RNA sequence: UGCU
């Protein structure tokens, strides 16, 4: 009926065969007559909830119910760009005989993440290339490739012919400044993966350089981005308009993801049902079968967003989200203070 | 490339540049963007008045 | 074979366009070098550089091709009348009949500002006014509309509703457009013609 | 004294393309400084220059005299040269990615909520448009749900504020107009705008393009001056991209893949054409063939074969257009006239 | 070492040459359910008039290849068909037409139409805006005729050819044409005798 | 009361030219009291309709029954007793054309009002006595309520 | 020339997995199952690792040394 | 004919008046038999994005 | 200097106001837009970007009656801050109980 | 020789 249609338009996002409908957020006062969509902190806090479904090293997955697409995209973009981290900025070279270009080497080194905690540092002021102990970190890299004094007669493999022929990021040595050695314990300031291949050398070549890293946000450059892939997707909710049984059940199971549709024998006949719509990715392969088009109804929940954040290993994703929310709150407080000073 | 066609009818001038174009719908139809590098080179003689 | 034939057609078109570029460049150069001497004077006579007159009046009437609203015509009377009726709707004034419309048109056209206008444009205005008045007469004869203004259904007056204010606005707008669309003295009409024939 | 000042905002500057066909290939614009290294301008002015943004190098000149500056700004003004002297048709009008945007916006299926309507209306409130009222138009449907229509969102461009004296009026036909609806076409292809309010019809190249007369921008230019038309074009160029990006418009292999009925019709038509061609070849070789007037038998056979192939092509194109479903990007673009056509669609 | 910026030209191995129009951040670039953002966004309006179905076929084949860990062949008058790549996509769980559900990055709301994503082999051309940019001050002139030089390497100025002169004449900017062709190009003061001429 | 017209119509066809639009449909309806025909664009997504559906339709000058024509601006947030409370499908449009019938060459008495509800076309055709009060460039409210 | 450290589209650390992918190639693992075991779900990293050509050794063969 | 990419394995020792190289060149995913024959996959001149 | 106010015209009308915000992007713009749209005393609310080169945005707020359009702005900011604090606390509690039930 |  009309009430059911309005409820669907305001709650679910239907995906059609040719296009998606009901994609705009309309839950606002004045748009609906029979609904008082005015802002209510009580109802918001009552309906809002967060449930973590998977949390491991450099990977997090959590469902937020009650939040809106606007705030979801805000959090996503903040995590992507507006989270400050540490990354190599200045590169001082000393007689680099490597075949790799100096600029390409500096870019690769800048793309290397640093496991240092950014909350303990500050942004470098305009200029001041010398850097201060508070807002700078120094990493020395000195690799001299030479022939292996003891090797086989043929030694066709470079691993046996030469030594230190692949300059990995593990060769970086953090040089403390001032009281940083006492502040940070040994082993904390180090490359994240410790296995990134920077370049390859040959006997006679040498790479000697110093890297000064400072605090910076991802908006200025992508090297400061802590999150490798931080995104969110609406919760799928597949519903069957009419009970589908028989070989049509196996057809539905093959059309949808293998982990969303399950077939059961309740009375000796196979009948399909929705088991876990989380694993479904909406491949829209059911539209190929002519008969099975008018039996299902794909939909996305408007107030249920699964956030998946896979980071590079600088700091855990829970603390990343915490810092993103703190940065948003700081922006809000700064704007409030500016408005107060204006008035 | 003669004096009538190459040096009188069509001749080269200064205070001009040549650059590649790119789309930008955020500007009016009667407005054109000029880069800072070409702007610092192309100068205009303004007379000092009151 | 189909791909080869398509490539043949494509290369044919490419070479055709390549020849066309140079051919039209030469033609445009010649046309401009030939027509770069004419210009529109203040006495509405197109003359060359030596003073000889090429035309006593540009195009026979003296209108700007760039300001041509209709298909080789100065104005589109129907569109102008519709725009005037939509921009200035007078709900506090009654409608006009055929005789009243003709009378007000004849009284307004005989003013001084309309004397300097060309006779052809005035004749076209008269013809359009007569046509619209005949249309109004036919509509009123079909729907039994009385010119006295005492017909009970007032909606019948909304079929073809015209007021003296709208008539005057239409006439003034047409006159202003016809006066502003004339050839402005000093324009390189010869060069404009050369470019419009070359492109 | 004389000071050689740098090129700052507000200075008149000549912009030209080296290959010049008509006078509109060079125009005097106002220079604005930007940190990039390229000459940027409104894409609506690409038709005059005949540019395509595929590596074209254009020239930029700076006059060195106040009289020359004034003459360039007045005579060679972009707002004053919106029409060509050849036939008076407007060249500075909507272009690809704008005609399709306006069409999808004014489609009868568009129904925006208050938030989206306000966002689309604010997307243009920049520059000189920051000192004017928004004038949110009343909603069409309000009891079930308050929805603002794309046609009203577009008419907001014509009449952004209340104090704006622009009252646009137009009544014309579209490209896909049937010919008998008389403002009631099933496809809604009869453009009718009254008092700067889109009453009926959908925008396309016939109304927003630079094809011929009856353009909304042309009517604005001829009725309310050049500044109003320039502002309307700027508002359109600033609004259409935002809505197009927020809606999404893409093309895929499924938008051009054929259907089963289409393949069947194509096979039947090809069979019939080959049979008729073989019959004509046999009649010409062995026997007497009907010779058309003014040509020999070989030319008659050539003309008949060409006619049969053209009939096959037209029937295949009609079948493809009838089997293709709406919302298709190639079909929508060919309908709105932004780029492509039914001929290219049937060929591909 | 130069970075791609506004004005750099790029090709897509299909003659669809283009120029860098804008560089939008990653947060502004749209994102799909998996979180992949597009590196290049091309204009779909170029497909109808050019009939470049080969580009779509290449994109679909490349998507299938990167999904199944294979290298599809685009051999002329042959190669991998569309059905094979569609089967690969439907087996790997992606749409059989390339179009995937994508959410807008600016507004955070899903798009009404699906976006056509896929890996395309883009190649950069030597035409650089940094090299094609030119701005000529007074600079030097030629000995024979006191006018700016021709080439950019020799610091040459632009040429107001016969077509430009014709356009200026048609416009009627007499003072502009004079300042261009006489004052700012080859201005000079000579001495003429009124007796012999 | 600002009721300009009111009548019960019955739908005779949904899409004579096919399913052109997904959300909007061109319904053709005929009145029972008089010979009033209505060609109206309706939104079926938010207000579904069928072929054999009958509905009362009222075209009024204002939305308030008290007669207050103060319609300078509409505030959906304001709650007050109005005419929309007695109906289900409310639209706001403007009567943009009034055209007489051209089929009858003589003794014609049929007119037709074309209204544009934000693009949605509504042609109400019939005897002129029923269209009393309709004027060009006049904004009005349409109220449709289905019956049993 | 050399495997990039970051991926163009997303930015996941992929330079550290180049030697692992080479080892998987020397082993009996195919491209598909090797990229699957390396932990690359999204196709961007799969493409980054598969379409990459190893020319650093070809250049070092010409290096002065 | 103007595409940017690697020239050969001796491009570092080669000294020409003008050379354009790519940082991270990648071989195409959809490669042709002609590509395999000419060995262009070994010296690609573009990247897959 | 970060956030500046502008009236609709020289008349200094407080019903319609424009807030120009520097060093910002679509994130805070859309967040504040969504948080202030639910205010029943707002007729129109819309954020836009001047040019992608410069980092600044322009929000425009037109109220219903005689609201200065600055109190709705402050209300939206406070509501956004409260929502941020609430979601932060909820996420912290969620992570804490998740670690507790995992260990 | 390339570019539009
Ligand atoms: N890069 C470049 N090479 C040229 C150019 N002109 C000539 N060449 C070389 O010369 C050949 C053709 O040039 P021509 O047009 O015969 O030289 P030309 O006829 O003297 O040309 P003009 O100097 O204009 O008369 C080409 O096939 C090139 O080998 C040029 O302008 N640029
Ligand atoms: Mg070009
Ligand atoms: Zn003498
Ligand atoms: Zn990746």
């Amino acid at each position: 009926a009309a009430s059911q249609a309005v409820e669907e338009m305001r709650s679910r996002v239907v995906l059609g065969e040719f296009g998606v409908r009901n994609v705009h957020t309309t839950d606002f006062p004045g748009n609906y007559s029979g609904y008082d969509d005015a802002w209510d902190q009580d109802r918001f806090e009552k309906n809002f909830r967060v449930d973590v479904v998977h949390m491991d090293e450099n990977s997090l997955e959590f469902d937020m119910v009650g939040i809106d697409a606007a705030i979801a995209n805000a959090f996503r973009r903040i995590l992507l760009a507006e989270v400050p981290t540490m990354a190599v900025e200045k590169v001082l070279v000393y007689n680099n005989t490597s075949i790799v270009q100096d600029e390409i080497l500096a870019h690769r080194l800048g793309l290397i993440p640093i496991h240092a905690d950014p909350r303990l540092f500050e942004y470098r002021n305009q200029g001041d290339e010398e850097g201060t102990e508070i807002d700078t970190l120094q990493f020395r890299l000195q690799v001299r490739c030479t022939r292996n004094p003891h090797a086989a007669k043929d030694s066709s493999d470079p691993n046996e012919l030469y030594v230190n022929h692949k300059v990995y990021t593990r060769h970086m040595t953090w040089i403390p400044l001032g009281n940083q050695a006492d502040l940070f314990p040994e082993g904390t300031i180090r490359p994240v993966h410790d296995d990134i291949l920077i370049a390859q050398l040959r006997p006679g070549q040498e790479i000697d350089l110093l890297m000064h890293c400072v605090k910076g946000i991802g908006k200025d450059h992508a090297k400061f981005s802590p999150v490798a892939t931080a995104s969110y997707r609406l919760l799928p909710d597949i519903t069957l308009l009419e009970p589908v049984e028989g070989e049509a059940a196996e057809e539905l199971s093959r059309c949808f993801s293998p982990g969303v549709i399950e077939v059961q024998e309740v009375q000796g006949k196979k009948v399909a049902r929705v088991a876990n719509p989380r694993l479904d990715t909406f491949s829209r392969e059911i539209f190929r079968n002519e008969k099975l088009k008018k039996v299902v109804r794909l939909a996305r929940v408007r107030d249920h967003y699964i956030f998946s954040v896979e980071s590079t290993g600088v700091l855990p994703p829970d603390v990343l989200v915490s810092e993103a929310i703190k940065v948003l709150m700081g922006k809000c407080r700064r704007f409030l203070d500016e408005l107060d000073a204006v008035q | 490339q003669g004096r009538f066609r190459g040096n009188l009818s069509g001749k080269r001038v200064d205070f001009s540049g040549r650059t590649v174009i790119s789309p930008d719908p955020n500007l009016r139809i009667d407005e054109v963007a000029v880069p800072v590098h070409v702007a610092k080179i192309l100068t205009f003689p303004e007379k000092v008045n009151k | 074979t189909e791909f080869f034939f398509h490539t043949m057609a494509g290369r044919e078109g490419l070479v055709d366009t390549a020849v066309k570029t140079a051919e039209t460049g030469y033609m445009q150069r010649r046309l401009v070098k030939s027509l770069e001497d004419l210009c529109s004077q203040y006495d509405l006579t197109v003359r060359s550089s030596t003073g000889d007159i090429i035309q006593f009046i540009y195009g026979g009437d003296g209108l700007d091709p760039a300001a041509m609203e209709g298909k080789d015509e100065p104005l589109e009377f129907k569109r102008v009348l519709d725009n005037i009726k939509a921009v200035f709707p007078c709900p506090s004034e009654p409608a006009l009949s055929k005789n009243e419309l003709i009378l007000t048109t004849e009284s307004i056209m005989k003013k001084s500002e309309f004397l300097c206008c060309q006779d052809s444009f005035l004749q076209e205005i008269k013809k359009f006014i007569k046509g619209v008045s005949e249309k109004i007469k036919k509509t009123r004869d079909k729907y039994g509309i009385n010119d006295n203004g005492t017909t009970e259904p007032r909606v019948l007056y909304q079929l073809d509703r015209i007021t003296p204010t709208q008539v005057e606005k239409f006439l003034e707008t047409c006159r202003d457009k016809y006066m502003r669309a004339q050839m402005e003295p000093g324009s390189a009409v010869g060069a404009l013609c050369a470019q419009s024939i070359g492109e | 004294d004389i000071v050689e000042r740098h090129l700052i905002d507000g200075d008149v500057v000549l912009f030209n393309r080296q290959p010049s066909l008509h006078k509109l290939s060079i125009m005097a614009h106002l220079a604005r400084v930007k940190p990039h290294r390229t000459f940027r301008f409104n894409e609506c002015v690409c038709t005059p220059y005949n540019a395509d943004f595929d590596g074209d190098e254009m020239n930029l000149h700076l006059p060195q005299t106040e009289e020359a500056k004034a003459e360039a700004l007045v005579l060679m003004g972009t707002k004053a040269n919106l029409v060509t002297p050849r036939n008076g048709e407007p060249l500075i009008a909507a272009i690809q990615d704008f005609l399709t945007g306006a069409y999808l916006l004014t489609l009868k299926d568009t129904f925006f909520d208050r938030a989206k309507a306000c966002q689309i209306i604010a997307s243009i409130l920049v520059g000189k448009d920051e000192k004017i009222k928004v004038r949110l138009p009343p909603p069409t449907i309000l009891k079930p749900v308050t929805l603002w229509t794309g046609k009203q969102i577009f008419s907001v461009i014509l009449r952004p504020s209340d104090d704006n004296p622009v009252r646009a009026n137009l009544r014309t036909k579209g490209k896909q107009y049937c010919g008998k609806g008389e403002d009631l076409c099933a496809n809604d292809s009869y453009v009718t705008i009254q008092n700067s309010e889109l009453m009926s019809g959908s925008m396309d190249k016939g109304t927003l393009g630079s094809g011929s007369k009856n353009n909304i921008f042309y009517i604005l230019l001829r009725d309310w001056g050049q500044n109003e038309a320039a502002d309307a074009m700027s508002r359109l160029a600033r609004l259409a991209p935002v809505y197009l990006s927020n809606r999404g418009f893409s093309i895929g292999i499924g938008d051009v893949t054929p259907g089963q009925g289409l393949l069947k019709a194509k096979y039947e038509l090809l069979n019939a054409g080959y049979k008729k061609c073989d019959e004509y070849i046999e009649a010409l070789n062995t026997g007497k063939l009907q010779q058309q007037p003014g040509c020999t038998a070989e030319e008659t056979l050539e003309a008949l074969i060409l006619k049969e192939l053209s009939v096959i092509r037209d029937h295949a194109g009609s079948a493809c257009l009838r089997e293709l479903d709406k919302s298709n990007s190639p079909l929508t673009m060919a309908l709105c006239g932004s780029k492509g056509s039914f001929i290219n669609i049937s060929q591909m | 070492t130069r970075r791609p910026e506004i004005g750099d030209k790029f090709s897509s191995r299909h003659g669809q040459k283009g120029v860098c129009g804008l560089i939008v951040p990653q947060e502004d670039m749209p994102f799909c359910d998996s979180g992949i953002c597009p590196d290049i966004i091309m204009n779909p309006h170029g497909f109808p008039s050019r009939m470049t179905v080969g580009k779509l076929i290449e994109l679909l084949a490349g998507k299938a290849g990167v999904l199944d860990g294979r290298f599809h062949y685009g051999t002329a008058f042959g190669g991998s068909k569309v059905k094979d790549v569609c089967e690969d996509l439907v087996r790997h769980g992606y749409n059989y037409l390339g179009k995937d559900y994508v959410t807008s990055g600016i507004t955070g709301e899903p798009l009404e139409a699906y976006i056509y994503f896929g890996p395309v082999y883009y190649q950069k051309l030597k035409h650089m805006v940094l090299d094609k940019m030119h701005a000529r001050a007074r600079g030097p002139r030629a000995v024979l005729t006191r006018q700016p030089t021709e080439g950019r390497s020799r610091d040459g100025g632009l040429r107001l050819g016969e077509m430009e002169r014709d356009c200026l004449i048609g416009y009627g900017a007499s003072m502009l044409l004079l300042e261009r062709l006489m004052i700012s190009s080859d201005a000079f003061e000579v001495d003429v005798c009124g007796q012999c001429g | 009361a600002g009721i300009l017209f009111e009548d019960i119509f019955d739908v005779k066809d949904i899409d004579p030219e096919g399913k052109k639009f997904d959300r909007v449909s061109r319904l053709h309806c005929e009145s029972e009291s008089f010979k009033m025909d209505l060609i109206l664009d309706v939104n079926i997504q938010i207000y579904p309709v069928d072929l054999g559906d009958k509905f009362r339709l009222v075209i009024a000058s204002t939305l308030y029954e008290d007669g207050t024509l103060d319609d300078g601006e509409y505030n959906p947030t304001d709650d007050r007793p109005s005419r929309a409370d007695q109906f289900e499908y409310v639209m706001y449009g403007k009567v943009y054309r009034i055209e007489g019938d051209e089929t009858s060459t003589e003794a014609a008495t049929r007119l037709s009002a074309y209204v544009s509800y934000g693009g949605l076309l509504m042609r109400l055709q019939g005897d002129a006595n029923n269209l009393h009060g309709f004027e060009v460039d006049s904004r009005v409210y349409l109220l449709m309520k289905k019956l049993a | 020339m050399i495997i990039p450290v970051r991926c163009f589209t997303c930015g996941k650390i992929v330079g550290n997995k180049w030697e692992a992918y080479l080892g998987l190639l020397q082993a009996e693992y195919t491209e598909g199952d090797a990229l699957d075991a390396l932990g690359l779900k999204r196709y961007c990293c799969r493409r980054m690792l598969l379409a990459h050509v190893d020319l650093i050794e070809k250049l070092l063969n010409y290096a002065p040394l | 004919k103007q595409a940017m990419g690697t020239i050969g394995y001796n491009q570092r020792n080669r000294i020409d008046t003008l050379m354009y190289l790519l940082a991270y060149p990648q071989k195409p995913m959809v490669k042709t038999k002609t590509i395999e024959l000419i060995e262009f996959e070994k010296l690609p001149a573009g990247q897959n994005a | 200097k970060t956030a500046l106010e502008m009236v609709q015209a020289a008349g200094t009308d407080r019903h319609c106001v424009t807030f120009v915000l520097h060093e910002e992007d679509h994130t805070l713009g859309n967040s504040l837009r969504y948080m202030i749209m639910k205010n029943p005393e707002v007729e129109f609310c819309g954020y836009t970007t001047t040019h992608p080169s410069e980092s600044k945005i322009n929000l425009r707020i037109q109220t219903r009656g005689t609201l200065p359009a600055v109190e709705p702005f402050q209300r939206g900011l406070n509501e956004l801050m409260n929502v941020c604090q609430h979601v932060l606390d909820k996420f912290e509690a969620s992570i804490k109980d998740y670690k507790d039930q995992k260990a």
